[PDB]
């Protein structure tokens, strides 16, 4: 249903993590 | 549907000005009448969320139109959220959950319904976990 | 009871945080999809008001203390200004009532019960008299 | 009751008239 906006959010997040873990 | 049209009438001008000085000064006060800890946590989640907000911008707008088209309540939304937070246990969902909530702020009118949205998703939003990023920086 | 006690723990304070951008930024956006016609209005209300708060401080906090040892909600309260309204044609009790609402709002800590107010409110204070005064500046 | 902020607010009002309606 609403887990798509989900997944999404979670996504991005992980591009936000790998971004600050590194340079 | 946008913003000019609520506008329509000279009173509804004046009430929107009126109403947005009763909202900005409650709020600067409120920031006046903070401790320098709370000062700085929004300092900290200030920058983030505005470069999370401008960095993923599009990929706001992806999540918002997908919000739309579909029958989504604010609530279900939450229990979402909350469900992610078990397992997910990163900075970065946490943040982009803020700056996603803020941009469905930016695009709702009615102050109340905005108001309670913030009030619920934050309490969700922080938990245990985000409280421990943000407490450990500068 | 003042503010310092309701940010006990760690999780209140970034949790306020939080809330406090949410806000800010919502109010900001709103700023900035507004006509330039309602903007001027804000500045109006502004300037008037920032100098009756300040002009007339003492007269605020004595008549929040006269709201506070009696048992006074805020529905009773609208009515006694609708009231006033209908007869007092003057600026200045308008602009004395969002001063004073604006006052009733930086002591409350509840946003929810707070807007709720300030919608309210803004409703009666922005009669027909009250807009003829606004439009008419500059 | 309740109308003594009532008054209070007009009075002050009264005062806000006064001011602007002169130097």
């Amino acid at each position: 249903t609403m887990g798509q906006v989900g997944r999404q959010l979670k996504i991005i997040g992980d591009d936000i993590n790998r971004r600050y873990d590194s340079q | 549907t946008n913003i000019l049209d609520y506008l329509s009438t000279e009173r509804d001008h004046v009430m929107m000005a009126v109403r947005y000085y009763m909202s900005k000064q409650r709020l600067d006060d409120l920031y006046r009448q903070l401790p320098t800890k709370t000062r700085s946590y929004i300092d900290i989640i200030n920058i983030y969320c505005d470069k999370v907000s401008n960095d993923y911008n599009r990929d706001m707008n992806i999540m918002y139109d997908m919000a739309s088209t579909k029958s989504f309540t604010v609530y279900d939304f939450n229990n979402e959220v909350n469900t992610i937070m078990l397992d997910n246990k990163g900075l970065g969902v946490r943040l982009a959950t803020i700056s996603f909530i803020t941009e469905l702020g930016r695009r709702c009118m009615n102050p109340v319904k905005t108001i309670k949205m913030f009030t619920l998703l934050s309490h969700t939003i922080c938990d245990d976990c985000f409280v421990d990023y943000i407490t450990d920086i500068s």
